[PDB]
């Protein structure tokens, strides 16, 4: 803090990541938040790209560590993050933005961001962050109504953390309510601990909503009693407003 | 704590003048923290500052001047920095009291190198806020001995006066002059100006105690004066310093156009005068060239 | 001395609050009067530390009624004012505090009270700052975030039966103003969903009571009815029109690759 | 010799738009 | 050949004075008259290292139809 | 114990960052002209 030379701006990046990390196991997280601010401010004026990225990713993950979520959308709204940035910092910042947007219900700006995040990942480490990321990408994906890549769901890294949401996304793909009740209360709790619980529960209106997309694709009249059976509704006076 | 500043902002658009001024004095000490939000009510923060009965409205635009700064809008900032007054203290030490001097300084620049060339009467006032604070940041460098940089910021901001005060408080008169001097050609491309800077240097070189004549008809040169080189020349064959006059002339020779030399003969004009001229005229200074 | 004197002032604004019939204006009179007071008090204290917890709790509790009586007089920016002040003594500084029984409820009322405004993106955010396990648990945050499933999936059945099973009687006030949004919603999809749709056919559709109440609302809908009680919707002639080819957006697009090919050097 | 620095800079960021001006036409004269 | 020297000694060391005259020659048909501009560009800013003028001798150096 | 040495120094790192950005360019332009 109290020297201004331009190499140390380098290391200092470093050093404020793990001085996040030290309170990150100390429970604590907000006394830094004062901290990361008034330092990205002094990087920020100084243009150091280095430590102003990290300072960003920082801030963010403390927001969102305590669903900040609005506070979080502010700072990315206004602080511009350095595009000469470490390919590591910018898999973060594209991480932290995209799960920003996905509760913001900007799904297309949030699907295009975490499949950034991923590319921009490093190829043969950082196996948690890209289970993190893969496991929040499906989710939009299927927010969005698209389908998720199955080829993810075979990587020997991403099998078995993927696997409740195999299921949710196959639940969602054929578009019924009952399978993807069954699978919201088998795991709810794994979702709950997982940060995805939230956008979880909106899926239900894209079951619905692929369900119907079905229903159209392949019949040219069709009962509403019928596609209440189809979709599993409550009433065909139900799938009548739907 | 105090995730979010809502609730204070929320204490803006009560009716109640006390709600108000509470509220100003607490988003100061978060606004360092949580300006992000701010940001998207200040409009409810620059009208308080709008308004003329509000006893905090000089309070509002300290505290919007610090949330423009967060924000990158210097040119915002520093409007509203100028607002707050006294309660902008120079004499702080806080990133955000030096980042708007600085801000200030560069405006302040611009504007005085736009009203340099500018005529008279289409000169733009400068705002005398913005004046009195860069007045308190000349001072700063003479307070703290810091002559030369207090050089270079007045003739950015093209300010002779306080160029001139530099100089003659300065502990070091010679050595300044001659760093001046060195920079006003150097570096100085325009012209307009760099003769004034030269106009008020003569006058230092004139009120030395040992006026140092040599470097004035150098100066006189470039400002393309033959009176003044004349006047100066012919009071010092009365004030009988018969060698530096001597000295003088084959500066003059050395290094000025024959027509400056020409209008300093005729108003030589109008015994040592004649052998002034000698040198000025050159058939002298050529016999010592040619006889090297 | 002060902050016994706010304790004291603040059960006379309980008490009257609490009466059966409270006295609204005569309560905002109160009201005003003890948020000066809460000034002096450590009103929204930034990073609030060990302090007196005696404050802390007072000044959650007027914000609480403070939240709750806007509604009774039903304006919108008073709400907002004092439940933006009560979410800091909710989540901030609740290491100190203990968890309101109320806290759950006004909560409840926020994210019920944004789905009236249609802000729903604001919706989520808020929501996000409640535990996961009380989302699908507490029933004053369950039945919010129920009925905002409910209006996207197109529920609008139940959307109108969430007014009888609503959690709190706190709760009436913001219902019945996305219930107005919900009328003019559900027609809305008739226009582009029938292409007829008989009078009283649409009377539980648009769940109106009386008859009459569908004839002021087709005229200000501009629902020109037929003469066999039917209400006929061509407008989807208005196709995306496909008549028109763009043409200068298509040589606006074209022009851009050929720059994208020399404009390199 | 602050003043100097900054000054120096300020001609030698100069002198490089000015370089970078003309060799942007010589390479479009150069495949001329 | 002697006017195209003789004209920028007539405009030595005058600065931005010379624009008028100096944007007259550059612009000539004539390839001597042009190569005036170019002394005049070099009296005019003898010195004076304004790099408006370097360039404008760098342009016409790199992009003209004379060699001379 | 300073004057605007501080502010100059803000100003000098301010162009000595632009500076380095074209020399940079400015290098990578004249490789792509020589050849």
């Amino acid at each position: 803090s109290t020297q201004n030379r331009r190499a140390l701006d380098l290391v200092a990046a470093k050093c404020y990541y793990y001085h996040a990390r030290v309170y990150e196991f100390l429970d604590k997280l907000d006394v830094v938040r004062s901290f990361l601010h008034a330092r990205l401010r002094t990087a920020t004026l100084r243009h150091d790209a280095d430590g102003q990225a990290t300072l960003l990713n920082l801030l963010l993950r403390n927001y969102l560590h305590y669903s900040l979520y609005d506070q979080a959308e502010k700072l990315v709204s206004k602080s511009v993050f350095p595009e000469q940035a470490n390919n590591n910092e910018w898999a973060r910042y594209l991480y932290y933005t995209g799960r920003i947007k996905a509760i913001q219900l900007e799904y297309s700006e949030a699907r295009r961001t975490m499949t950034n995040a991923l590319r921009k990942a490093p190829q043969h480490t950082a196996v948690g962050f890209k289970q993190t990321v893969h496991k929040l990408l499906i989710v939009v994906e299927l927010l969005l109504g698209e389908i998720p890549d199955r080829l993810q769901f075979r990587q020997p890294s991403l099998k078995r953390s993927l696997m409740p949401y195999f299921l949710l996304t196959q639940a969602v793909r054929t578009g019924n309510l009952a399978k993807f009740n069954q699978v919201l209360d088998q795991f709810g709790e794994k979702f709950q601990a997982d940060g995805t619980y939230t956008l979880i529960i909106r899926l239900r209106h894209n079951v619905i909503k692929t369900g119907v997309r079905m229903i159209s694709l392949s019949y040219s009249r069709i009962s509403l009693a019928d596609i209440a059976q189809k979709l599993q509704l409550d009433s065909p006076e139900d799938a009548e407003f739907i | 704590m105090i995730t979010s500043a809502a609730g204070i902002i929320s204490l803006l658009d009560e009716d109640e003048p006390q709600l108000k001024e509470f509220a100003l004095h607490k988003l100061n000490a978060v606004v360092n923290d949580f300006w992000a939000e701010i940001s998207e009510s200040v409009d409810k923060i620059e009208v308080l500052y709008e308004d003329e009965g509000f006893r905090s409205r000089q309070f509002a635009a300290l505290v919007a001047s610090k949330v423009f700064y967060h924000l990158g809008a210097f040119e915002e900032s520093l409007n509203y920095a100028l607002g707050a007054g006294d309660l902008f203290n120079v004499n702080d030490n806080s990133e955000y009291v030096e980042t708007i001097i600085a801000k200030c300084i560069d405006h302040y620049t611009k504007q005085c190198v736009e009203n340099a060339d500018l005529p008279e009467g289409e000169k733009k006032p400068i705002d005398q806020r913005l004046e009195g604070i860069v007045n308190k940041m000349f001072q700063r460098c003479l307070d703290d001995h810091k002559y030369k940089q207090a050089i270079g910021i007045a003739l950015e901001t093209r300010r002779l006066d306080v160029f001139e005060k530099t100089i003659l408080e300065s502990n070091d008169v010679p050595g300044m002059l001659a760093y001046s001097l060195k920079l006003c050609m150097s570096l100085m491309q325009n012209k307009q100006f760099r003769n004034k800077v030269l106009r008020v240097l003569v006058k230092i070189y004139m009120n030395l105690e040992k006026p140092d004549f040599i470097n004035v008809c150098q100066c006189l040169i470039f400002l393309d004066d033959p009176q003044a080189v004349s006047d100066i020349l012919e009071k010092l064959v009365k004030e009988d310093n018969l060698l530096m006059a001597y000295q003088i002339c084959f500066d003059l020779y050395e290094s000025a156009s024959q027509q400056f030399l020409s209008s300093v003969i005729q108003n030589l004009r109008t015994d040592q005068t004649l052998k002034m001229i000698k040198i000025l005229s050159g058939e002298m200074a050529i016999e010592l060239h040619l006889q090297f | 001395a002060v902050l016994q004197a706010a304790t004291g002032m603040y059960e006379q604004l309980k008490g009257e609050w609490n009466r059966k019939s409270p006295n609204l204006s005569k309560c905002g009179e109160e009201l005003g009067r003890l948020k000066l007071v809460l000034l002096e008090l450590n009103f929204l204290p930034t990073t609030g530390t060990k302090l007196t917890k005696q404050q802390l709790i007072l000044a959650r509790d007027i914000l609480e009624i403070g939240a709750q009586w806007s509604i009774l007089r039903k304006d919108i920016p008073s709400f907002e004012r004092y439940m933006a002040q009560l979410k800091c003594y909710y989540f901030d500084y609740k290491e100190q505090l203990p968890e309101s029984a109320y806290m759950h409820q006004l909560l409840g009322l926020n994210l019920l009270f944004l789905l009236s405004q249609n802000r729903v993106a604001e919706f989520h955010t808020e929501l996000e700052r409640l535990p996961a396990k009380d989302i699908q648990t507490n029933v004053y945050i369950k039945h919010p975030v129920s009925l905002e499933q409910y209006l996207m999936e197109g529920s609008y059945n139940k959307v109108f039966l969430a007014k009888g099973n609503i959690p709190a009687e706190s709760y009436t006030f913001f219902i019945d103003i996305l219930l107005d949004t919900i009328r003019d919603e559900i027609a809305g999809c008739i226009e582009k969903a029938y292409e007829k749709i008989l009078f009283t056919e649409a009377t539980r559709i648009l769940f109106f009571n009386t008859p009459k109440k569908m004839t002021d609302y087709a005229k200000k809908r501009g629902w020109v009815l037929g003469p066999n009680n039917y209400y006929s919707f061509a407008s989807q002639q208005q196709k995306p029109e496909d008549t028109t080819i763009p043409s200068t957006e298509l040589a606006k697009q074209v022009i851009e690759y050929a720059r994208q090919l020399e404009m390199i050097v | 010799d602050l003043y100097s620095r900054y000054k120096k800079l300020q001609q030698e960021l100069e002198f490089l738009e000015v370089q970078e001006e003309y060799i942007k036409d010589e390479q479009k004269n150069l495949k001329k | 050949r002697g006017l195209a020297v003789g004209i920028a000694l007539v405009m030595y060391g005058r600065m931005e004075e010379a624009d008028a005259l100096i944007e007259s020659l550059c612009r000539d048909k004539d390839p001597i008259l042009r190569r005036s501009g170019m002394y005049t560009v070099a009296m005019a800013y003898c010195g004076s290292g304004n790099n408006k003028a370097i360039r404008r001798l760098l342009h016409v150096a790199v992009s003209d139809v004379n060699d001379d | 114990g300073s004057g605007l040495r501080q502010y100059y120094l803000s100003k000098i790192e301010e162009l000595q960052l632009i500076v380095n950005d074209k020399s940079q360019n400015l290098r990578r332009l004249q490789a792509q002209r020589n050849e």
